[PDB]
């Protein structure tokens, strides 16, 4: 009956929901990120500028009754953020958070969601490597907070090193494009026989080849690659995070620098965190650009839902005929204490029918030797 | 049946201080009645509301006129020429609100004639608002909150305190600008350039 | 302007507010025992819209489903959404549910209205008593006090049963309900009583228009034809009336005469205003062989008139944290780390300049000791 | 201000009123026109006074109560956020098409100059007539006599200024008196203070 | 009933459009111009194209439900034209005619069209003038077809020669948008003052005082002004167009230099046609861009009704009694007898009853000693 | 696959093709009498889709006025602009219309069908008798025989007014008279005898499907009851039939279940198609106290069966024409002027180059003379 990618979510997942986005919200807000809660839609102006071409078309289009003029459906929060800050950060550093709502025109994985609650962070006006471990802090203190038996693992990469490769090879767009098609399929044959006709050739081998070892990549790339600073710098950027990520978080770290998803947006480091042996990122941030410095994150708070587990709720319920032998003065006492029974978290109906029963009844609240007091059922 | 040139004019303010330009132009008044007659036999005067001398110009039923750059602003002079600006009759659109009362927390509602001067102003101001149409006098919005602002014209700003209210921003300057009906242009030129020699002679 | 009227960010300390407010509602409707439920911003129309009105049709913006060709719609109002949840699961008892969630409207609802409102409300299945209304207008008044406005609720009620069976026992054209129910909503009386004089019992029509607010002697005034359904209707509004000027001293008015969802509500209409504003802040009513009745309201509508405590906010210094050596960063990252679990919000300066919003506190280190001190 | 605020126009209106308003125990204490919020020997009621198109808008977003205007002006501006109590059968009159005296209507299509533009648009729409409609704010017996429009739409009582302007009324668009109005949330919370005033109206009346 | 700048077009009036439509349309195809015929809507990808900021708030907007993608309903034909030149045209000469609909979203002058007539004629791949002059005639054979009382004034400009001052002076955004608006206004005096500021304001002023006399306003000019090609060669073709219309045709002819419409669009050489003193003009034509050479106008066949006349129709009946007191031999002759009427022209009906009137009835087919004429009523 | 899906460039000779037939056919309707109105391509909605059926309103795309506010469409169909038109001008009396006019669907007719059809057709409104249904089968078969084409059209009568009595004389549901149409459009026969097994007088209503086709017996096969408006509505189809053999020979097939347009239809229905096409190339029928009946057709799907005459496409020598002094180039030109009158398609040469597409003749000079050849 649900459009395919499109699902309800209900009762104890709905709750458990609630409580996620509510705590990681929360959790952003106290490491001292502005909240901003942009609308489900604008004009396609200011929505879609400088916007991809899978963005593009993953925004649904709709038409502005008031002006005849073109809105979308927002299908990603990040660039709103980009227009929040473009009004209200000024020069200096600024911290976002967000969550809410998107939708995609289509799926991005087999069966995957189409109405994910995009929930992430961002720093603005940073250069420093700095500004990505806080971020990364952020962020594991968070996934740290959600007691999951499930195992994040996490890829970085980093486009800047493929760019400053291209560039110091003088690189034609359709022999990038192979490239980068064969490093996405990791067609290793075949990037070695069209890298021994390219120049550089050895370099973009190199890459794909001994890219998992940031240690001593470096050492392996050509003496023009190792002289330029951009290269040296991105391979900097990539141990430092390594470590970081391991040491002060445990964290288990595979580096690939072949991975350039978002070649055209991301300008530098590239994080990708998988949940157990799911398909699509569970995470995903990193360097991008508002000459405005900018990186971050976000997740779909939807897919924490399944490696995540609350507490067995108490759903109590008053007994009818009990309640209403009470008079005036007993019920005040049983609402005072069915009152506090409620901020305990205690989910306690008040029944209008002898027949009226919660779903997932634990408890009832009966009377007994004038004593209001809980048993299970 | 009359082939020489009809002006259109706003009564008080603009009249009296266009009439040194007028009589430097061979152009008097015969009275002080809808049409007038001049000395020149080939001139008549319209008085009508200053908002009105744009719809009559652009019509043609008036060849030419003189009005506010505050009222050619808000009307749109889409379909006129605006050939001097006479520097007479100056004031200023501003945003205008309660004495020391500060900004509300929600979206900002401004009261006001200058609807399409509003909406293009606090536009240029990255401000989203409510904009609310007045045809009467506004000083009396913000004291009842139907706005938190108004935009009106202010010369001193007497009025403004005398009503309890303080300038915010300044929008733009503003004097009576001389317009021209397009046809009228190209048609009656002949009749046009002296007197638009005159007006250009008495402004400096 | 660069948003779309009634389309407007809600940034900073708003945003904090409103993800506050959204919480402490929704918690406590859930503690009240009301199932929390959370359905998707798109369906295929088919079931979004089954059953709506006119204006609910209008108001759902349309988009195409690229996987099968078929319209879908983002939905405008979240209660057709609890009525098809309430259908698969709910079974033939008492069913509650609460949700919140945003919805998007084509139009404005009236003067300067949003279009992307966050709708939260609640909802009680499988009861025909009264008794269910009153547990909702409970719900719903702990729920506002809460709150600590010193916004004041006033309250209106209405109920379409009592036009619908005049209209039925009068025989009514399509046509004349309309005009009738036009008139209604601009209060037109003196146009009223002329269209009356014409229509087949039109002084009843016109008494429900001039004597409603009057809802004590509002049936003494009606035909002998009229004084069953219409004569529960009077008596289910004046019980309403009483609860909510005893139990919650609240200022009542009544008006049969609002017939705004004509199409879904089967009955009683609630309709809750914040100070001297024109859209009603909440919307409530009988709606429907299984029985229901619920509420909503615009959360961010009460931004204006909710206050949280001021937040404090806390900077570290750049230099006093660099100069630490690796354990002494671990004591002060586990002493901010509980600064933060006791909801302050607390920035690790990247740079020396780094200076958050609204800086209420210091974090600075004199003699081996980090503590906090007013700028 | 916890009371009623009523909204009315200078001079005709305020004049014809005023009868209602002793009776109603509304009296004010100094004379309008005599030199913008005005009390009354009611404490709980004061007048807002203004120009007449500005009711409505004054009514409709609250900033006063309950108003006195025109039913020229309700039907042109639209009265949709109100509600129209009663017709005070004062300050009567009729819109009406009016152009040159004698003049016949020109072959081409017809320009209305007009203050009322929906009124004009809404009834040359129910007479199936196809027309151009010209925005005035001002007076608009010049209108005709410098062909800006063929026709004007206008108040006219006796037809004296109409005459005197070289013009004639034509067809009869629909009668006019002004209305008491009443801001829709006011009507609500406020109705305790307003039912004895409303009475008193209608007994009046 | 209808929207503003929407009318029907009726009866004669409407028979009268129908045959100016396909005269001026079967003109133009036998002067060699291909007849093409594109769609109302388009996606708005190709349609809004290379389209200014006014064309495209004009544009309609409309959701294809088969794609969920923005189309568009069109508001001028034009743009079509280069996409089926870019497909179709080849490297040389080619030419194209059109006559279509086309909805605009706002009027463009007091009371004006929201769904003209657009019909126009454009000849790509020639840099001479002399398809500037082809142009020329060809407008020209279509208006003399017309018979009109109505006299059309034509006004000539070169957006080329303030282009080139404004690049040889070194003018900023700001400064320019000045002048023009000053020159759009006709402001002499306010000229003459922000020109003795600005370098070479000499010639700017020069342009708006001395640009009616085309013969003499190069010797006028500066000497870095004379010097350069552009606006010389700009001067001379401007010169050439304005004594062909004189010669030629006969026409009235202005100039006006300082006519900057279509600044954006317009890469040279403008025509103005105004028909009697109507401020909107009939014609529009000028140079433009398709690297590819292209120039041609359009007009909106509707405002030609006002100032056209065909002959009085001959509407004609035939009795009904007398028709069915024949017999079937002497049918067959009347209805040989009635489609010759028709094929010369005539409008006859044929009555279905006795009551059956044809409106503006000019004659009677009638049955007199033996013979079936034509009688007046 | 650059432009949206049924929607096509028409270019060169087929674009004059079709501007030559539109004017054709548009001058054959006026010459038979029908008075040429055309009406905008965009109205207010009230009264662009007043009386519009449910198909029609969803394939009128909507666009809103800026100057008012208010809805406007981009009309799908020109019959209901006829309506109106007659509705303000037609009077009491018979009236004629012809038009031809472009139109725009928001979704194709059937398979691989055109969004913008050019929608060319004639009406009658104030006749009652069939003598107007067979003057039109007349205009149009004058027309289509016109045309000189190879391609045969084949011919379907309906009549919706016998399933309209069926299912008031056996008082049908909303639901089921849509249940027996989607089957009927589908002729899905054995469900068919099934769910009319259930309906009352479900005989009959499987009787239209099964035996329509054979119209003269089709109203012995029917009950007692049926066998007043059915009765004439058989004969009627009978007539027509007839007509339509005889003074056109023309091959004639009978669907009276055929049901398109039951909202707008009010009575016969005329479909035509063009050798084995599934969209008829033709629509016509009977619709509405004011009578009417009438018929269009998309004339671009006439381009593929129509052939015109070859073009005389010629060109002038660019070298000898320079070579001429003004005098001799106003002669030639005088000459040139001649023959664009006689329809030839004469290119004047800007450069040596500048060659026409299908050059099929030059102009040249020889000793003084200026004469064609052929390439
Ligand atoms: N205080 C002012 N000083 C100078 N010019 C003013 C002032 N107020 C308005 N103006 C300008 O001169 C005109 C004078 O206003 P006025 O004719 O009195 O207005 P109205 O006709 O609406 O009563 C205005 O239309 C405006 O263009
Ligand atoms: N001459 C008149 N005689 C009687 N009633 C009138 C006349 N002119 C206007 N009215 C009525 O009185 C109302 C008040 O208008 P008026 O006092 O003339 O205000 P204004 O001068 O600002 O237009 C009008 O809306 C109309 O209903
Ligand atoms: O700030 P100040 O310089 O005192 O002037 C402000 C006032 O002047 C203008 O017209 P004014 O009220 O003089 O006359 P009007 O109402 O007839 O326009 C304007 O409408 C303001 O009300
Ligand atoms: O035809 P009559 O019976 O005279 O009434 C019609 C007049 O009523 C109003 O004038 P008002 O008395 O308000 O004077 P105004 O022109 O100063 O507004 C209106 O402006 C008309 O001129
Ligand atoms: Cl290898
Ligand atoms: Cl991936
Ligand atoms: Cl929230
Ligand atoms: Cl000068
Ligand atoms: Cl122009
Ligand atoms: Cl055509
Ligand atoms: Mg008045």
């Amino acid at each position: 009956m649900l459009p395919d990618g499109v699902a309800d979510v209900l009762f104890e997942d709905a709750h458990k929901q609630e409580v996620l986005r509510h705590q990681l919200t929360q959790q952003l807000i106290t490491h001292g990120y502005q909240l901003v809660s942009p609308p489900m839609i604008e004009f396609t102006e200011s929505l879609l500028s400088g916007a991809s071409e899978d963005l593009k078309r993953q925004t649904f289009k709709i038409i502005d009754q008031l002006t005849g003029r073109l809105m979308g459906i927002r299908a990603d929060i990040t660039p709103q953020i980009l227009r929040i800050d473009a009004h209200h950060g000024g020069d200096g550093i600024a911290r976002y958070c967000y969550a809410g709502d998107v939708i995609h025109t289509l799926p991005s994985g087999l069966f995957g969601s189409r109405t994910p609650l995009q929930l992430g962070a961002e720093i603005f006006g940073c250069e420093s490597i700095a500004a990505d471990i806080e971020l990364i802090d952020v962020l594991f203190s968070m996934i740290n907070s959600l007691d999951m038996s499930a195992v994040l693992h996490v890829d970085l990469g980093h486009v800047t090193i493929f760019k400053r490769l291209a560039e110091l090879a003088a690189l034609s767009a359709s022999d990038t494009e192979q490239l980068m098609q064969l490093y996405a399929n990791k067609n290793l044959p075949e990037l070695k026989q069209v890298c021994q006709v390219l120049p550089m050739g050895s370099d973009f081998y190199t890459l794909a080849r001994f890219g998992h070892d940031i240690a001593n990549l470096l050492g392996r790339l050509s003496e023009n690659a190792q002289q330029d600073t951009k290269i040296v710098t991105a391979i900097d950027e990539l141990q430092r995070l390594k470590a970081h990520l391991q040491v002060q978080w445990q964290c288990a770290v595979s580096i690939d620098v072949t991975e350039l998803s978002g070649y055209h947006y991301h300008t530098g480091i590239v994080f990708n965190g998988y949940i157990n042996s799911e398909t699509q990122p569970l995470v995903r941030g990193g360097r991008f650009d508002g000459p405005r410095q900018a990186t971050g994150f976000s997740m779909d708070v939807s897919r924490l839902l399944a490696h995540t587990q609350l507490d067995a709720p108490f759903i109590v319920l008053i007994d009818y005929d009990a309640f209403n032998n009470l008079d005036s003065a007993q019920r005040q006492l049983l609402l005072q204490q069915v009152a506090s029974l409620r901020q305990q978290g205690y989910r306690v109906t008040m029944p209008l029918t002898a027949e009226d029963m919660p779903v997932g009844l634990t408890h009832r609240l009966s009377l007994a030797d004038n004593q209001w007091r809980l048993h299970a059922v | 049946e009359f082939l020489g040139l009809t002006l259109a004019l706003s009564k008080g303010r603009i009249l009296e201080e266009t009439m040194p330009l007028l009589r430097a132009a061979g152009v008097e008044l015969l009275e002080d009645k809808l049409i007038f007659p001049t000395s020149n036999p080939n001139v008549r005067v319209l008085i009508l509301r200053a908002s009105d001398v744009p719809t009559y110009v652009e019509h043609g039923a008036a060849d030419f006129g003189v009005a506010g750059k505050d009222v050619l602003l808000e009307h749109g002079a889409n379909h006129v020429y605006e050939l001097l600006d006479l520097k007479i009759a100056q004031c200023k659109l501003m945003t205008a609100g309660v004495k020391d009362a500060p900004l509300p927390n929600r979206r900002l509602r401004i009261a006001t004639k200058y609807v399409n001067v509003a909406r293009a102003y606090f536009a240029s101001q990255g401000q989203q608002v409510d904009v609310i149409k007045l045809y009467g006098s506004m000083e009396l919005a913000p004291l009842v909150g139907l706005g938190d602002l108004i935009v009106d014209v202010v010369d001193t700003g007497n009025t403004l305190r005398a009503n309890g209210l303080e300038a915010r921003d300044h929008i733009c300057d503003v004097s009576s600008r001389l317009i021209v009906n397009q046809v009228s242009y190209k048609r009656k030129f002949a009749l046009l350039e002296p007197i638009l020699d005159s007006f250009k002679n008495s402004i400096n």
